[PDB]
């Protein structure tokens, strides 16, 4: 029917407290044979997960694919957030052009 | 033009200088080969990304993009190669190879495709 779309509310910008776990949720409809990646949009950008695999720091990130009521929520958890985790996080679908949703994480220290 | 190449190559994050080519000139319609070095005997995985849009091109030994012109392979024990089979002028720009190692190594390559 339709190409892949990222549905509201995805990649919500947030301020978290030092040490909290933070979820970024990418709700994807009509994914079909496409795939989803999560990236930290720093300079340079950093790959966090691709398809159903976490790429680095296995105890730092958790990926839960296709959850929620409609089996369409992709949730990346960043555990124990630090000042270094501040910045922009993007969910990307490998359409051409890519389909992106981005949210900014702030982390407040005591 | 010099600033564009510098803005790309400044994105390298490495313990030792990149040993491979980081500026690649090719003629449109020809293939391009971008190299990513990994330590001997390590078992790291690598990912290639296009900086202009942030598109993930390959990750591990799999192509991620659906653009059929890209393939990743292990050229030798210490070298991964991103092969672009039919370059076009619009492919020019910055590409990054990220390694999942402890220091989170990133190598940057600038590709210039010349259009006759
Ligand atoms: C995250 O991305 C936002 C944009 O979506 C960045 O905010 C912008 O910051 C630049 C300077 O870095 C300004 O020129 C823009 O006007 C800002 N736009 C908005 C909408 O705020 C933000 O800096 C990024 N965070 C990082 C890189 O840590």
């Amino acid at each position: 029917g339709a190409p892949p779309t990222i549905q509201q509310p995805s990649m919500s910008s947030a301020v978290a407290l030092l040490g909290q776990d933070v979820d970024f949720t990418c709700i994807v409809n009509d994914l079909g044979s496409h795939m989803v990646a999560f990236v930290k949009a720093d300079s340079p950008p950093r790959l966090l997960s691709f398809d159903e695999k976490v790429f680095r720091r296995r105890n730092k990130y958790e990926l839960k694919p296709r959850i929620g009521d409609l089996h369409n929520e992709w949730v990346l958890t960043i555990k124990n957030v630090q000042e270094s985790d501040r910045g922009n996080y993007s969910c990307q679908i490998n359409t051409e052009p890519i389909t992106l949703s981005t949210g900014e994480l702030d982390v407040k220290v005591p | 033009a010099s600033e564009e190449v510098m803005a790309c190559l400044r994105q390298e994050r490495s313990r030792v200088e990149n040993p491979s080519q980081t500026i690649v000139n090719v003629v449109a319609e020809n293939p391009a080969y971008l190299h990513c070095s990994v330590p001997p005997d390590a078992e790291h995985e690598i990912a290639w990304t296009r900086v202009s849009d942030g598109a993930l091109l390959t990750a591990g030994n799999r192509t991620f993009t659906r653009d059929p012109r890209w393939q990743v392979s292990k050229k030798s024990a210490n070298i991964w190669v991103l092969n672009l089979r039919r370059a076009e002028q619009q492919d020019s720009g910055c590409y990054l190879c990220e390694i999942n190692d402890k220091h989170n190594t990133v190598y940057a390559v600038y590709l210039k495709v010349l259009e006759p």
